[PDB]
């Protein structure tokens, strides 16, 4: 979820993705209109 | 600025605080003894309540955790129909059930945990006594979120 | 490096909402009860429950 | 070319902190800021069009933006961006805005209304450019070496990504009604107006006039505008109109990547 | 009005806890020990940091 | 009491144009909405514009679109309907009448009109 | 949780109490402040510095 | 948009008599139906406002009822004073429109 | 440092500095920029606009 080899793929022209990332949805706040969540962060970045 | 950490998160034993009025709670020191009086009415004669008179038990599964993970199956023949509780007979097994219903000749089902790497053990129902045994297996899940 | 996508939000109010699943890597879906919107121009729907 | 943009609208948001410390409902907020180049630059999106007036011409000192049920016209010189220090504007158009700025852990951006009338909206945000090379350096020398590295490029021509429009939902507004010696009038003011009332005889209707209800009070009913020509970008702010909804059109976004040197 | 943190990744082995943290700002880390001897300890984490207890 | 007066008929030729004007009295001009209809011998009753009391919403009839416009003063309490273009199939009497200020959209008054023709 | 006190409910009476332990995590002196309390041995009255 | 009908187209009755009009339509009008008379020669015209209703002033013998698309006003005497032209209007949508008229003949 | 000023009658300006250390205080576990959409409620207190006795 963290490291190197997130998201793979096979070639740059290739429709097929595989994702291992955390994804969970949470309660909104009371009286507006959004959709929170929490992710971790990409991978790539931090190898850079 | 440099006040430091309260005893919110220091204190020993689990104990949590309150300031409104100032309180602690759930610490976890002692016991506690009680006593209840039990009314005349709530009992029953031995001679109105039914009987069984031929019981046998069977342990197809055992596992040693923290959880209930053990089952057993007890055959038995009553002389009528009525209602029974039960109770174990030793310090190393705890039994879930409380109560159970007995009626002609079936068989019943109960759940317990135990310790024991090797489980010996004897169940009261209605005043009579079985003898259980069988081999227990060791868990696989190092770590769980409750006592 | 990857990407996310979210629709707008479906509300249905003195009603049961419900989904159903989809192929789609990483889909979730989530039913909330007890909301009570606002927008600028006041509260949204009329039932309060 | 402006073209895409002819059957489209502005709308409202809910903006955070409105520049009091206070949340309000913005004409102006943010979406989601983009810094995928190399050199440092950022894409910004907002809830205004830039570029195009209320009868659907190009002209490029103007903007529109959204007032109570209705667009409006506004001066382009009024527009701002800044972190900490001014950032510098480098271009626009439509919903998107270019800008190179420094380090900072807030970005703000606003504009000038018509009457006069500021507005501004504020969200957190992390910028610190990569380091290129085996120095760190604050300006461009006049003596020295090139490398690679990528930027964004000024075209308006259409690429590969695509966004997508819907229909609005209804909005209500609670000022259409009023009450007088026990009844509740409605006011349609030459909209389409929907209402709901939990007065005695459970009155249902879709009015194009005025109407009067007798014996009830107010705050026991309930109104809002329904009929609407135009389409608008389905933000993840404002709710579904249907279950399933339906697709009139996209458009695309503005100024792609390519490999330049350092 | 105060935020609040992101989960952490979190893997088990015998009689130990590995935990990897992602803070977006400076985060405040502390665990005591149940029983008689909380044994306390505090640090302050500033960035991507794997620790185990 | 409530009156409505109806003046400024007459016969105009064709081509031409006609105002009509509908005095008030007795009652706030300012509170009530105003219709205008027609009627002509050989003829039933007949719809032909609606003003709301602000001048903020406006209907016409599809038979007269185009060649009548409506308005009103608030303060002179006065209302008008103006016709343009009068062709000779325009022969009738034309009256003013007050919208009630209740549910059910009553009509409580009524105005007694004045002949107009084309020819 | 002493002995000094029963309750009855449906004709059952509880007699709880008294506890086993007397610790407790308090000392003599306390400071409270907006829901923190701290142990501090703070200086008399009248001997600041 | 919404046509509207009544019948009879007329009726002969002596002093004495009762009145029956009806008046349908071919869409739904909710009770938003009112009823007006008027002689020859004279532009006021005024019945009752509402269903089940009476306008001020009517006399007591004026009295009717609606229903989906079907509604019915009744006289209960019928006088010298009382022989005049029927129009109903309906007030639902827009355009307001009238019935074709009846008239009651001695 | 902290420094004020205004215009004079006659497009003259005027201005006044003086040393200061401003540095507003922490408010829970967690050192933050701005204020979020999502979080908790804790106490603190404020300046109220008012011009009463």
């Amino acid at each position: 979820p963290g490291q190197f080899g997130d998201i793979q793929s096979r070639t740059p022209e290739s429709k097929d993705v595989y994702a291992n990332t955390q994804l969970v949805l949470q309660r909104p706040a009371a009286g507006t209109v959004h959709v929170p969540y929490s992710q971790a962060p990409s991978g790539f970045k931090y190898w850079l | 600025k440099e006040r430091g950490a309260s005893l919110q998160h220091t204190a020993p034993f689990g104990c949590q605080i309150a300031t409104n009025p100032v309180r602690a709670v759930n610490c976890a020191v002692g016991n506690i003894p009680i006593s209840i009086d039990i009314p005349d009415a709530a009992f029953t004669r031995v001679v109105d309540a039914p009987s069984v008179t031929d019981m046998s038990c069977e342990v197809p599964a055992c596992t040693h955790s923290s959880d209930f993970g053990g089952v057993a199956i007890i055959k038995y023949t009553a002389s009528k129909k009525g209602k029974c509780a039960v109770h174990s007979m030793t310090n190393a097994v705890t039994i879930r059930e409380a109560d159970v219903e007995v009626e002609g000749n079936s068989q019943l089902q109960i759940s317990f945990s135990t310790a024991l790497a090797s489980a010996e053990f004897r169940v009261q129902v209605c005043s009579t006594q079985v003898h259980c045994a069988a081999a227990c297996h060791p868990p696989k899940d190092h770590i769980v979120n409750y006592p | 490096e990857y990407k996310t996508v979210i629709p707008s939000p479906y509300v249905k109010c003195c009603g049961t909402a419900e989904c159903k699943d989809k192929s789609l890597p990483d889909y979730s879906c989530k039913v909330f009860t007890g909301v009570y919107p606002f927008m600028w121009g006041g509260a949204y729907c009329f039932c309060d429950a | 070319n402006f073209n895409v943009y002819k059957a489209t609208r502005p709308y409202l948001a809910h903006c955070p902190d409105c520049g009091e410390g206070h949340s309000c409902h913005s004409p102006i907020a943010l979406e989601r800021i983009r810094n995928e180049a190399t050199d440092g630059t950022l894409k910004i999106q907002v809830s205004l069009q830039i570029g195009i007036k209320t009868d659907d011409s190009h002209d490029w000192t103007k903007l529109r933006y959204m007032d109570s049920h209705t667009p409006a016209d506004a001066e382009r010189a009024g527009l701002l961006v800044r972190t900490s220090a001014p950032c510098t504007i480098t271009g626009t158009m439509g919903h998107f805005i270019l800008a190179r700025c420094p380090k900072g852990e807030t970005l703000t951006v606003g504009f000038t209304d018509s009457r006069k009338i500021s507005h501004t909206c504020t969200h957190p945000f992390h910028h610190e450019p990569p380091v290129i090379g085996r120095e760190r350096f604050h300006s461009r020398p006049q003596h020295g070496k090139e490398l690679p590295c990528s930027t964004y490029v000024q075209s308006t021509a259409a690429t590969a990504e695509e966004i997508e429009v819907h229909m609005p939902p209804d909005t209500p507004d609670r000022t259409l009604m009023t009450q007088q010696s026990g009844n509740v009038k409605i006011t349609v003011n030459g909209q389409t107006v929907r209402y709901k009332c939990n007065c005695g005889g459970s009155n249902e209707g879709l009015t194009t006039t005025d109407k009067v209800i007798n014996n009830c009070k107010i705050d026991q009913c309930h109104a809002a505008v329904t009929n609407h020509k135009n389409w608008q970008y389905n933000s993840p702010l404002v709710p579904r109109n249907a279950e399933l909804g339906d697709r009139k059109g996209k458009i695309h976004i503005p100024f792609p990547l390519a490999n330049v040197t350092c | 009005r105060v935020p609040k943190a992101r989960n952490p990744t979190v893997t088990y082995g015998k009689n130990q806890v590995t935990m990897l943290l992602y803070p977006d700002h400076p985060t405040l880390l502390s665990y005591r020990n149940m029983g008689q001897e909380p044994n306390y300890h505090e640090e302050w984490v500033t960035h991507k940091k794997e620790v185990t207890l | 009491e409530e009156q409505l007066v109806e003046s400024g008929g007459g016969l105009v030729q064709p081509g031409g144009s006609l105002r009509l004007s509908c005095a008030a009295s007795g009652f706030t001009f300012s509170s009530y909405s105003m219709n205008w209809v027609r009627q002509a011998p050989g003829k039933g009753l007949e719809w032909v514009s609606y003003i709301s009391s602000s001048s903020s919403t406006i209907h016409y009839a599809d038979s007269v679109k185009g060649r009548f416009t409506i308005s009103r003063d608030n303060a002179k309490n006065s209302l008008y309907l103006q016709m343009n273009s009068l062709r000779a199939e325009d022969t009738a009497v034309y009256y003013c009448a007050r919208e009630g200020n209740s549910g059910y959209e009553p009509l409580d008054y009524w105005g007694q009109g004045t002949l107009v023709t084309v020819s | 949780a002493n002995g000094d006190h029963a309750v009855t409910v449906k004709d059952a009476k509880f007699v709880v109490g008294p506890m086993s332990s007397a610790w407790t995590p308090f000392d003599n002196k306390i400071v409270v402040y907006k829901g923190d309390v701290y142990n501090m041995d703070y200086p008399p009255f009248g001997a600041g510095r | 948009d919404i046509q509207m009908t009544q019948s009879p187209s007329s009726l002969s009755a002596s002093v004495g008599d009762r009145v029956t009009i009806t008046c349908r339509a071919s869409q739904s009008i909710s009770s938003y139906l009112n009823w007006y008379q008027q002689k020859p020669g004279k532009a006021p015209k005024l019945l009752i406002y509402a269903a089940s209703s009476l306008q001020s002033g009517v006399p007591s013998r004026f009295s009717g009822s609606g229903s989906g698309t079907d509604f019915t006003l009744t006289i209960s005497s019928l006088q010298p004073e009382d022989f005049a032209t029927y129009y109903c209007q309906q007030s639902y949508s827009t355009p307001w429109t009238f019935g074709q008229g009846t008239k009651v003949e001695i």
